Protein backbone atom coordinates (compact mmCIF):
# COMPACT_ATOMS: atom_id res chain seq x y z
CA UNK A 1 0.00 0.00 0.00
CA UNK A 2 1.36 3.55 -1.14
CA UNK A 3 1.08 6.63 1.08
CA UNK A 4 -0.30 8.42 -2.14
CA UNK A 5 -3.05 6.14 -1.28
CA UNK A 6 -3.92 7.45 2.05
CA UNK A 7 -3.74 10.41 0.60
CA UNK A 8 -5.86 10.05 -2.05
CA UNK A 9 -9.12 9.09 -0.73
CA UNK A 10 -12.22 10.93 -1.72
CA UNK A 11 -14.73 12.10 0.64
CA UNK A 12 -18.57 12.83 -0.19
CA UNK A 13 -19.86 15.06 1.69
CA UNK A 14 -23.40 14.09 3.33
CA UNK A 15 -24.10 16.76 5.20
CA UNK A 16 -22.25 20.04 6.50
CA UNK A 17 -19.78 18.65 8.72
CA UNK A 18 -20.58 14.71 7.82
CA UNK A 19 -18.99 12.84 4.89
CA UNK A 20 -18.45 9.51 3.69
CA UNK A 21 -16.27 7.23 1.04
CA UNK A 22 -15.88 3.89 -0.41
CA UNK A 23 -12.39 2.86 -0.73
CA UNK A 24 -11.29 -0.37 -1.34
CA UNK A 25 -8.55 -1.59 1.43
CA UNK A 26 -7.85 -3.59 3.98
CA UNK A 27 -7.15 -1.85 7.02
CA UNK A 28 -4.25 -3.85 8.70
CA UNK A 29 -2.71 -2.58 5.89
CA UNK A 30 -2.40 1.35 6.61
CA UNK A 31 -3.76 0.91 10.49
CA UNK A 32 -2.38 -1.02 13.24
CA UNK A 33 -6.01 -2.29 15.36
CA UNK A 34 -6.12 -1.47 19.23
CA UNK A 35 -8.32 -3.85 20.64
CA UNK A 36 -10.72 -2.90 23.05
CA UNK A 37 -12.18 -4.51 26.42
CA UNK A 38 -15.52 -5.77 24.86
CA UNK A 39 -17.48 -4.59 27.54
CA UNK A 40 -20.41 -2.25 26.44
CA UNK A 41 -17.84 0.44 26.57
CA UNK A 42 -16.24 -0.29 23.41
CA UNK A 43 -16.54 3.04 21.93
CA UNK A 44 -16.04 4.79 24.97
CA UNK A 45 -12.51 2.89 25.14
CA UNK A 46 -11.92 3.18 21.31
CA UNK A 47 -11.97 7.47 21.73
CA UNK A 48 -10.40 7.52 24.69
CA UNK A 49 -7.37 5.18 23.54
CA UNK A 50 -6.46 8.07 20.79
CA UNK A 51 -7.38 11.03 22.62
CA UNK A 52 -6.39 10.27 26.69
CA UNK A 53 -2.55 10.16 27.47
CA UNK A 54 -1.56 7.62 29.36
CA UNK A 55 -5.20 5.85 28.97
CA UNK A 56 -6.60 2.77 31.18
CA UNK A 57 -9.98 0.53 30.92
CA UNK A 58 -11.35 3.35 33.44
CA UNK A 59 -10.11 6.61 31.15
CA UNK A 60 -13.14 5.85 28.74
CA UNK A 61 -15.81 8.10 31.87
CA UNK A 62 -14.07 10.73 30.74
CA UNK A 63 -15.49 10.70 27.17
CA UNK A 64 -18.99 10.01 28.46
CA UNK A 65 -18.65 13.12 30.50
CA UNK A 66 -17.75 14.78 27.03
CA UNK A 67 -20.46 13.33 25.96
CA UNK A 68 -23.55 14.82 28.41
CA UNK A 69 -22.18 17.68 28.05
CA UNK A 70 -22.10 17.59 23.82
CA UNK A 71 -25.36 16.53 24.07
CA UNK A 72 -26.69 19.28 26.33
CA UNK A 73 -25.27 21.43 23.27
CA UNK A 74 -26.17 19.55 19.96
CA UNK A 75 -28.41 16.27 20.77
CA UNK A 76 -31.57 18.44 19.83
CA UNK A 77 -30.28 19.72 16.51
CA UNK A 78 -28.49 15.71 15.57
CA UNK A 79 -30.33 13.90 12.76
CA UNK A 80 -29.90 10.76 14.49
CA UNK A 81 -31.43 11.84 17.53
CA UNK A 82 -34.77 11.22 15.65
CA UNK A 83 -33.64 7.72 15.09
CA UNK A 84 -33.23 7.52 19.10
CA UNK A 85 -36.95 9.27 19.69
CA UNK A 86 -35.72 10.14 23.58
CA UNK A 87 -36.15 14.13 25.12
CA UNK A 88 -32.73 14.90 25.76
CA UNK A 89 -33.25 14.20 29.57
CA UNK A 90 -34.39 10.47 28.54
CA UNK A 91 -31.35 10.81 25.99
CA UNK A 92 -28.65 11.51 29.07
CA UNK A 93 -30.09 8.88 31.99
CA UNK A 94 -29.80 5.92 29.08
CA UNK A 95 -26.40 7.50 27.78
CA UNK A 96 -24.87 7.70 30.98
CA UNK A 97 -26.08 4.21 32.68
CA UNK A 98 -23.38 1.33 32.73
CA UNK A 99 -22.25 -0.77 29.66
CA UNK A 100 -25.05 1.51 27.39
CA UNK A 101 -23.43 1.41 23.85
CA UNK A 102 -21.95 4.10 22.22
CA UNK A 103 -22.71 4.75 17.99
CA UNK A 104 -22.72 7.03 15.03
CA UNK A 105 -24.77 9.61 17.19
CA UNK A 106 -22.73 10.05 20.17
CA UNK A 107 -19.74 10.33 17.61
CA UNK A 108 -21.33 12.90 15.72
CA UNK A 109 -22.10 15.11 18.80
CA UNK A 110 -18.33 14.56 20.01
CA UNK A 111 -16.95 15.31 17.15
CA UNK A 112 -18.42 18.76 17.77
CA UNK A 113 -17.65 18.83 21.40
CA UNK A 114 -13.95 18.52 21.17
CA UNK A 115 -13.86 20.09 17.86
CA UNK A 116 -12.04 16.75 16.72
CA UNK A 117 -12.77 14.88 13.56
CA UNK A 118 -13.95 11.13 13.89
CA UNK A 119 -13.73 8.48 11.27
CA UNK A 120 -15.60 5.14 11.58
CA UNK A 121 -14.16 2.53 9.28
CA UNK A 122 -16.85 -0.44 8.55
CA UNK A 123 -16.03 -4.07 7.74
CA UNK A 124 -18.41 -6.76 6.98
CA UNK A 125 -16.18 -9.45 6.85
CA UNK A 126 -11.89 -9.93 7.52
CA UNK A 127 -10.58 -6.44 7.37
CA UNK A 128 -11.76 -5.44 3.92
CA UNK A 129 -13.24 -1.60 4.26
CA UNK A 130 -16.97 -1.40 3.53
CA UNK A 131 -17.31 2.22 4.26
CA UNK A 132 -15.54 5.10 6.24
CA UNK A 133 -18.34 7.63 7.82
CA UNK A 134 -16.29 10.69 8.67
CA UNK A 135 -17.61 13.47 11.21
CA UNK A 136 -15.62 16.80 11.22
CA UNK A 137 -13.31 18.25 8.71
CA UNK A 138 -10.21 17.01 9.06
CA UNK A 139 -7.79 14.45 6.98
CA UNK A 140 -7.44 10.76 7.60
CA UNK A 141 -3.98 11.30 9.03
CA UNK A 142 -5.57 14.24 11.80
CA UNK A 143 -8.50 12.03 12.84
CA UNK A 144 -9.18 9.67 15.63
CA UNK A 145 -9.69 6.31 13.43
CA UNK A 146 -12.21 3.85 14.71
CA UNK A 147 -13.04 0.00 13.28
CA UNK A 148 -16.60 -1.09 13.65
CA UNK A 149 -16.86 -4.75 12.98
CA UNK A 150 -18.88 -7.79 13.35
CA UNK A 151 -21.97 -5.51 13.70
CA UNK A 152 -21.42 -4.57 17.23
CA UNK A 153 -17.71 -4.03 18.09
CA UNK A 154 -15.74 -0.96 18.21
CA UNK A 155 -11.66 -0.70 18.43
CA UNK A 156 -9.45 1.95 17.81
CA UNK A 157 -6.99 2.32 14.71
CA UNK A 158 -3.75 3.84 14.91
CA UNK A 159 -1.83 5.01 11.45
CA UNK A 160 1.17 2.68 10.71
CA UNK A 161 4.56 4.22 11.09
CA UNK A 162 5.23 4.01 7.40
CA UNK A 163 2.28 6.04 6.72
CA UNK A 164 3.33 9.20 8.32
CA UNK B 1 -50.91 41.87 2.61
CA UNK B 2 -52.44 40.28 -0.50
CA UNK B 3 -55.56 38.28 -1.15
CA UNK B 4 -55.47 34.71 -2.46
CA UNK B 5 -58.76 33.44 -4.82
CA UNK B 6 -58.77 29.96 -4.49
CA UNK B 7 -60.38 28.62 -8.09
CA UNK B 8 -63.25 26.22 -6.64
CA UNK B 9 -62.53 27.51 -2.89
CA UNK B 10 -63.56 31.30 -2.46
CA UNK B 11 -61.03 33.42 -1.14
CA UNK B 12 -58.47 34.78 1.81
CA UNK B 13 -55.92 37.28 2.89
CA UNK B 14 -52.33 36.89 4.24
CA UNK B 15 -49.71 39.57 5.04
CA UNK B 16 -46.15 39.59 3.88
CA UNK B 17 -42.28 39.35 1.01
CA UNK B 18 -40.80 37.08 -1.46
CA UNK B 19 -42.42 33.86 -3.35
CA UNK B 20 -41.53 31.35 -0.96
CA UNK B 21 -43.08 33.11 2.04
CA UNK B 22 -45.89 33.80 0.22
CA UNK B 23 -46.49 29.94 0.05
CA UNK B 24 -45.48 29.35 3.50
CA UNK B 25 -48.14 31.60 4.25
CA UNK B 26 -50.64 29.82 2.03
CA UNK B 27 -49.57 26.82 3.31
CA UNK B 28 -50.00 27.73 6.90
CA UNK B 29 -53.74 28.93 6.52
CA UNK B 30 -55.09 25.84 4.00
CA UNK B 31 -52.20 23.56 4.52
CA UNK B 32 -51.60 22.59 0.99
CA UNK B 33 -47.73 22.06 0.22
CA UNK B 34 -45.55 24.22 -1.34
CA UNK B 35 -44.60 21.66 -4.13
CA UNK B 36 -48.58 21.80 -4.96
CA UNK B 37 -49.32 25.41 -5.52
CA UNK B 38 -49.68 27.41 -8.78
CA UNK B 39 -49.38 30.64 -8.60
CA UNK B 40 -50.97 33.65 -11.34
CA UNK B 41 -51.41 37.35 -10.95
CA UNK B 42 -55.50 38.71 -11.04
CA UNK B 43 -56.25 39.31 -13.10
CA UNK B 44 -53.50 39.52 -15.48
CA UNK B 45 -53.48 35.45 -15.35
CA UNK B 46 -49.43 35.54 -15.72
CA UNK B 47 -47.74 32.80 -13.50
CA UNK B 48 -45.87 34.08 -10.65
CA UNK B 49 -41.85 33.48 -11.52
CA UNK B 50 -40.44 31.51 -8.74
CA UNK B 51 -36.65 33.61 -8.70
CA UNK B 52 -38.09 37.22 -8.76
CA UNK B 53 -40.08 39.58 -6.05
CA UNK B 54 -42.74 40.39 -5.67
CA UNK B 55 -42.77 43.89 -6.08
CA UNK B 56 -41.26 43.44 -9.69
CA UNK B 57 -44.00 40.90 -10.77
CA UNK B 58 -46.72 43.59 -10.50
CA UNK B 59 -47.69 42.87 -6.78
CA UNK B 60 -47.86 44.69 -4.04
CA UNK B 61 -50.61 45.92 -0.93
CA UNK B 62 -53.83 44.55 -1.45
CA UNK B 63 -53.01 42.63 -4.87
CA UNK B 64 -54.51 39.21 -6.09
CA UNK B 65 -53.18 35.90 -7.11
CA UNK B 66 -55.08 32.87 -8.07
CA UNK B 67 -54.01 29.70 -6.56
CA UNK B 68 -54.22 26.61 -8.53
CA UNK B 69 -53.16 23.24 -6.55
CA UNK B 70 -51.90 20.65 -9.05
CA UNK B 71 -51.61 17.33 -8.33
CA UNK B 72 -48.11 15.77 -8.55
CA UNK B 73 -48.99 12.58 -7.57
CA UNK B 74 -47.39 11.00 -10.93
CA UNK B 75 -44.83 7.86 -9.75
CA UNK B 76 -41.43 8.72 -10.55
CA UNK B 77 -38.14 6.32 -10.22
CA UNK B 78 -35.13 7.83 -7.60
CA UNK B 79 -32.26 6.26 -6.45
CA UNK B 80 -31.41 5.73 -3.10
CA UNK B 81 -27.36 4.78 -2.36
CA UNK B 82 -26.97 2.29 0.76
CA UNK B 83 -23.93 2.31 3.06
CA UNK B 84 -21.85 0.42 0.32
CA UNK B 85 -22.28 3.21 -2.12
CA UNK B 86 -24.95 0.92 -4.20
CA UNK B 87 -28.34 2.53 -5.51
CA UNK B 88 -31.13 0.97 -6.01
CA UNK B 89 -34.53 2.42 -8.03
CA UNK B 90 -37.46 2.90 -6.24
CA UNK B 91 -40.73 4.16 -7.26
CA UNK B 92 -42.50 6.99 -5.71
CA UNK B 93 -44.93 9.88 -5.73
CA UNK B 94 -43.76 12.80 -4.81
CA UNK B 95 -47.19 12.62 -2.19
CA UNK B 96 -45.56 9.87 -0.34
CA UNK B 97 -44.28 10.60 3.00
CA UNK B 98 -40.85 10.34 3.97
CA UNK B 99 -41.49 7.52 6.50
CA UNK B 100 -42.92 5.82 3.16
CA UNK B 101 -39.93 5.97 1.29
CA UNK B 102 -37.79 4.71 4.34
CA UNK B 103 -40.36 1.46 4.23
CA UNK B 104 -38.89 0.65 1.05
CA UNK B 105 -36.07 0.85 1.61
CA UNK B 106 -35.86 -0.83 4.83
CA UNK B 107 -37.67 -3.82 2.96
CA UNK B 108 -34.76 -3.70 0.25
CA UNK B 109 -31.97 -2.81 1.86
CA UNK B 110 -32.67 -5.26 5.30
CA UNK B 111 -32.23 -2.52 7.96
CA UNK B 112 -34.86 -1.70 10.09
CA UNK B 113 -35.97 1.90 9.69
CA UNK B 114 -34.90 3.02 13.17
CA UNK B 115 -31.53 1.96 12.03
CA UNK B 116 -30.85 4.36 9.52
CA UNK B 117 -31.34 7.86 8.02
CA UNK B 118 -32.01 9.63 4.40
CA UNK B 119 -30.34 12.48 3.01
CA UNK B 120 -30.70 14.75 -0.21
CA UNK B 121 -28.61 17.30 -1.59
CA UNK B 122 -27.67 17.62 2.09
CA UNK B 123 -30.81 18.33 4.06
CA UNK B 124 -31.91 15.30 6.12
CA UNK B 125 -35.54 13.76 5.06
CA UNK B 126 -37.99 14.54 8.22
CA UNK B 127 -40.41 11.07 8.54
CA UNK B 128 -43.94 13.33 8.40
CA UNK B 129 -42.77 15.02 5.15
CA UNK B 130 -43.86 14.33 1.61
CA UNK B 131 -40.96 13.50 -0.74
CA UNK B 132 -42.55 16.36 -2.41
CA UNK B 133 -41.22 18.98 0.16
CA UNK B 134 -37.21 18.06 -0.79
CA UNK B 135 -37.53 19.20 -4.53
CA UNK B 136 -36.90 14.73 -5.78
CA UNK B 137 -36.88 14.69 -9.38
CA UNK B 138 -36.47 11.75 -11.74
CA UNK B 139 -33.38 9.83 -10.57
CA UNK B 140 -32.45 12.23 -8.22
CA UNK B 141 -30.21 10.02 -5.65
CA UNK B 142 -30.80 10.15 -1.88
CA UNK B 143 -28.58 8.90 0.63
CA UNK B 144 -29.04 5.66 3.01
CA UNK B 145 -27.19 6.68 5.89
CA UNK B 146 -26.47 4.13 8.75
CA UNK B 147 -26.86 4.43 12.10
CA UNK B 148 -23.90 2.10 13.74
CA UNK B 149 -24.04 1.12 17.48
CA UNK B 150 -21.54 -1.27 19.22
Amino acid sequence: GPMDFLRSLDWTQVIAGQYVSNPRFNISDYFEIVRQPGDGNCFYHSIAELTMPNKTDHSYHYIKRLTESAARKYYQEEPEARLVGLSLEDYLKRMLSDNEWGSTLEASMLAKEMGITIIIWTVAASDEVEAGIKFGDGDVFTAVNLLHSGQTHFDALRILPQFE
Amino acid sequence: DLTVKMLAGNEFQVSLMSVSELKAQITQKIGVHAFQQRLAVHPSGVALQDRVPLASQGLGPGSTVLLVVDKSDEPLNILVRNNKGRSSTYEVRLTQTVAHLKQQVSGLEGVQDDLFWLTFEGKPLEDQLPLGEYGLKPLSTVFMNLRLRG
